[PDB]
């Protein structure tokens, strides 16, 4: 119960050295054991690029508790077992900065409306209709242009590689963190028009599934 | 950021008409014996419009009105052609050293009064400003 | 003849054993036959998961008199004969709990346009049509978004179940009360706009009719 | 050059034993021949259920004058010969009963627009388009939500069971009287909304044509 | 340049008995041979029914002289011979009586658009297109809806046959009379609304060509 | 047709309340010497639709408006009443010997001063007239 | 072309009432002395317009009022019949001797004052003129 | 129906404050001598609107306001107080004994004098009816 | 920068004997030979029915200097030989007079919009297009009906010859003139509408280009 | 709820301008002696938003006045410093310990009166409850 | 965070002699070698006709160093070498000189939006799309109609030869400077109507990217 004016972006600029983990059990709180601690601390971002696990590739996920060979990740759930077949092995990177966008004029977002199959049986006459699969999301965003800002360098190369990125969303009103990832995409025609200011506009993919960090835990 | 503002419109228009008799705001004055003209500064603050969702780049306007007051029973002409020049001075697109002329150069229809008429002439100016 | 404000949504989350009826009367108030009674008691709904008499499965009913041998199901009518032929075995169980949603902004619908077979006969010149079957019906609620609020996880195992669940509404100024069954969808996708309220969608197919009966006579 | 504030309107609820007329001639105001009186009365209506001549078949008539074997109908005229050839044998009802819907909200209604067909000849330029028949016309009624209405159960076995009602539209204001009967739908959806009524709907087929009396005469 | 308020419309209700011509000529004003006298007089309308002349059928025209075989025609113009090849016979009737409609609200019409037949040539870069056919005429007219109304009876059987009839439109201001043939179409359904008059649709189909005389010359 | 509006509404309001104390248009009329109630008598003119494009067929709409009027520190409860009977009499699509009632039966808000209070009841009426 | 119009009203309406008391434009009149009703005349200018895109094509608009008075304390039926045979009178449609009557024979609302009650009768008229 | 809501609002607020002192509508009431915080009872003339087509069923509308006065110089939290309860008292969906609250618990601005400060609380009240 | 009102447009109503040339040079102002002075002098426009070129067909031209063998025409620049390859021969006819349209109420005209090819290459990623054709162009014209207006029967005699016509413009504020040709149609069914002017519908097509001289070269 | 708003609202302001001379609500105030800029706290109320169907979740918005007067013929400067300071210390979102600042620091233009000028700054708090 | 208000707009009239550059490197600010200085000079402008790199062709580039040998460009990053394989070969010339067009009013775009593959696959249940190409850019002008502009020439030679064209855009806030090319498209229809300008149409397309420079660099 919230107003979600404050809101702050913010972009994955490069990443560490790939992190394979071997086995990770299934809890409300995963844990995993990996080869060796690394460069890993208390509360950084982790990127997972491939795993075993469907539904948890191309995730961003929170590290909770860090030791020698056990690496805690919460912001997931793996209570279910069918879902999550044990012997599994994850694979993650870590993030090593961030950059923040100059002042965001709005959101928007498109697609999300549920489909459904309508099938029509001549015993019955009311006709009847069951769920599937939902549209793709799009996060586009448009803000203030600027001729020098140097993130244009940056946004403009991850477009040409086309990489997934990491993206961070942060709300002081509710206290919230919003993890993301997908692909981004720029464009650098000004909307020249009289008497306003002129943007450009960013659009956000979606390739995994949206996780929230409470902002206490996340730091 | 208004104070600025205010001031910069302030130093560009007495440094241009130092020496011209003129009043401002909130300074006891008295008009010039013989009843020449003379002119009239004041400052109106417009609204702040808060740009972006995280509230952190702003804007501020401001009106700025100087009026050419002249004797009854002595013509238009001459004020005329005063108010045309301080509107070809006061031309779009000159930047202050805060902020900078929105837009510029506009006369409106003159006021009558039996003790002496008064034309005004109207601008206004700009500040966009960044928070960090 | 009556104002809908001051609603009330309920949700189902929990069922008991299922309960096996040997047979059913028909006629007004149908009345049943139970090997056990059971943990029934008085102002109780149950939901029938399978029985011979296609009209009355995927229903929504309440309990009006208990015995050790005998339930009596009130809402539907089964006066007539050659809809519901004699002999039909019945199949339910029992709705342990409920779990209501906050606030509720809109309440959204659509489908029910009755749509029409036209013919034209060479005979005559005026053309007329015939009525046919009708549109699928699904129900759409917006509430507000809440991050800490417990129902999120049963919404999410709903969903990813597709089990058929209860749904009550209850409205005051009529004193009535509507039953009805189906298939979940929910959306954690938060409209983020400025300066209002940012909500999440919740959306209820239908599988059953409409059943309504007197919130007095339930409890 | 009347205003249709106070109309009310009624449908049909009970039909009498059918009645069979051998022999009807054809002037203005038809009078036809029957076995036997049986309950027919001054100022009581008939719908025709089935007769030789095809345009008089499914319409609502008014009785003008009774005796032990001659019957007059008025409504209807029948002075033309080569549409209403003789020796047709008429079979009509008698309508017992009568209801009417509570308050209504608006009247609505659909189609009637006479479509053309074109044809352009290779002699001349200019084109010019035939008249062709006309498109169906469907009656959409609204009134207020109720639960306790008894009317309910005589729309819902109407609908259930698809037999061809009688409606009639009385207009105190000018004096006439409508007359036409059709298919029923009924929708129990309720419109909810916030701070206004909620209403179902009710529409009504047509599958004869209008006919206009005097409520003087009619009673 | 003048004000259309104050118009008024008639329509043909009656035609006499078929009168032939044998021999007309080609000027500003037409002059042809008839058999008999007949009933013409000064003044009284005429509609051809068919003749040689392609262009002039289903015509109404004015008679300017009468005597016992020679009668004038006024209203087109038969200069040109190209186009009226001499030694055309003419046919046609005469309108007896005529009807006007109830006070009529609103006039509408729909058609008109010429066509255009778009080439393009290799030769060439620039397209350019040429002038075809034209599109059909409608003629749309609303008036108060009346149950006593004679004519409703009149208008029934004329759409009933099919038959071509002819219409006059007079406008004070202008002095003028504009007549043309067509096919009639009328709606009997009333438009029901709430606090404003109900209304039905009578809608005129073309023949022929608009003729425009002066209404000191018809009278 | 606008006279017959007036003396109808006139007829139809003097039939019901002859005896109870009312005064008319433009004529002298004095308040009762006890200070009881009494009814204000008023008829306002509205527009003259045309209907037609011939110009024939017209309408006429009339607004008629009762007051009731008490004297101060004696309650209210009996004209809110009294004004309840008023709407009950006029009742929508009642039928006029020239006209209807086109919309009938509603109170407005009471308007105060210190010499007495008024409660005004307004309704209209209509008539639709052909020309030839 | 908007003084023959005018002329041409005034004609028509002197010559049907010359004998009635009236009140003419700019001319000093003393109302009756024995009090019965007397007519007022007036005129009102309305907007022309430019039709084509040449600027050739015009036409000119006016509107005419009347007004009909009357003692106070004399009842209101003698002034609506007499507004009624004025309306009959100006009828729509009618020509002329330079325009037509655009829209005529309108009522509209009593002004009361306390001296002396008025009714006012409200038409239009209008002329189409072409320059070359 | 319109009288009975009053009645009933009335019978509601009353029992709820039979002892503290009020003012109802015209009636000589005195300010208390020790000039504490008081009562006003107002009652607003809502429209009524006509639902269906054949004109039989109907709703009734109304606006009650209740004003707590107090001395000047002595605070506004203790009004406050005051009328924090008086809404809760009222709140949405309290169903009177003749119709329903439509919408309740309502605090405009206060309003201010140099003798006595006011705050009003104003809601709403509704009765929907069936002419049969 | 200009303000078109108070333009004026005049019509060819006539055409001359036609006049044959042999040969012309290229320039920007051209000087053609002929065999014969004819009755051309200063000031009086000329088109060309026909010609070797292709671009200037069907073009309105003005003549400059006038000698019993040599003819200086102004509005079409020839400085280009390429795409007026030398050896050109002329055709044109001298226009007689000219008529205007009565008071005119809009100008309307569509078409134009340049068309776009666009081809995409699997060697690139970025979709670039090509301009091609222009579309047609269409001019409207609607001005006051008249009953007694003359130039009513030029334009029906115009529309049924369909012959090629010049139309000229003249606007005063910029004193400039313009001159083009196309084929003509005219509508004759007034749109009445209630307490405003009525009018009819007068439409040219483009078949050449536009010609700009001065107005006060031209006269 | 809606004494909270206004009892946060007093306590910020109080404890960050306790030793400034200010006037409170409905307290008999004097002003400085030496005529020094005092500060002026004010309360205003908005209108309540029913948010959902079941009348439940329900939202309170209330408009907060600051007002700085000042001596005429002292400059406007330093005057519009301090309201640059009120500003500043009333930014956006900030978090209040019963509801939040729904959107803060705007300057409207100076009211100008022959006895001394004052300064208007206005915010907006709100507060969103839920009722169980 | 700048105002657009005071651009101006220039278009390429005149280019000199080709220049042809052996070899060219890759960094930050390219500097190429070159077979003679020809007329270049320190801060002009230059096209880029063809040439061995793919993305570089039709590109407007400035000089930022000039020797006998050696030219220094910039606008355009050579950081990458993958995207620019070494030894390759440049081929520009200079443009001569620049057009102003008179006052323009209104400046709009279309196109840019980014495309999407929507793929399904059977084993995953959510939908998730890819970005595709990008939409083809047009750039749309319009400016006050001028009779005898002698602008208006030169537009019509260059849209009637297709020649790529270079666009030049000034913005004074931002400092910036905005270079591209594209074909050109030229309307001569003046859009009358009453009591406001007549304008014309101008139209650029897109064959290259938009590059930006700063003023102070530029001049």
């Amino acid at each position: 119960m919230h107003l979600p004016n404050g809101a702050q972006i913010f972009v994955e600029t490069s990443r560490g050295e790939e992190i394979e983990a071997t086995a990770v059990t299934n809890e409300k709180n995963p844990v995993a054991t990996v080869a060796s601690k690394g460069d890993l601390a208390k509360g950084d971002y982790v990127i997972v690029t491939q795993s075993t696990w469907a539904k948890m590739v191309s995730r961003v996920l929170i590290v909770t508790d860090a030791q020698e060979t056990s690496i805690t990740l919460a912001g997931i759930d793996t209570s279910d077992t069918l879902v999550f077949p044990a012997g599994g092995t994850m694979s993650f990177a870590k993030i090593t900065g961030w950059t923040e966008i100059p002042c965001v004029q709005e959101i928007g977002q498109d697609g999300g409306e549920q489909q459904y199959y309508t099938y029509q049986c001549l015993s019955d006459d009311k006709e009847q209709q069951i769920p599937t699969f939902k549209s793709a999301i799009s996060l586009t965003y448009t803000f203030a242009h600027e001729f020098d800002n140097p993130i244009y360098q940056i946004l403009r190369k991850l477009d040409s590689s086309g990489q997934v990125t990491a993206v961070r969303m942060y709300v002081p009103k509710a206290s919230e963190m919003r993890m993301w990832a997908g692909i981004l995409s720029f464009n650098d025609i000004p909307s020249t028009q009289v008497n306003e200011m002129e943007t450009v506009e960013l659009a956000v993919s979606l390739k995994g599934d949206f996780t929230f960090i409470s902002s206490t835990l996340a730091s | 950021m208004h104070y600025e503002l205010s001031a910069a419109a302030r130093a560009a228009f007495l440094s241009k008409y130092r020496d011209f008799p003129h009043y401002m705001e909130n300074r006891n004055f008295t008009p010039p014996k013989d009843g020449g003209m003379w002119l009239r500064f004041n400052y109106i603050e417009g609204d702040t419009l808060y740009l972006s969702i995280d509230r952190k780049c702003k804007s501020y306007i401001a009106i700025v009105q100087i009026g050419v007051v002249f004797p009854p029973g002595s013509g238009v002409d001459e004020a005329r052609l005063k108010a045309k020049e301080i509107a070809d001075f006061f031309k779009d697109g000159k930047m202050l050293n805060v902020g900078y002329i929105f837009e510029g150069a506009i006369v409106h229809q003159i006021v009558k009064h039996e003790s002496g008429w008064m034309i005004p002439v109207r601008f206004t100016v700009r500040v966009d400003t960044k928070e960090t």
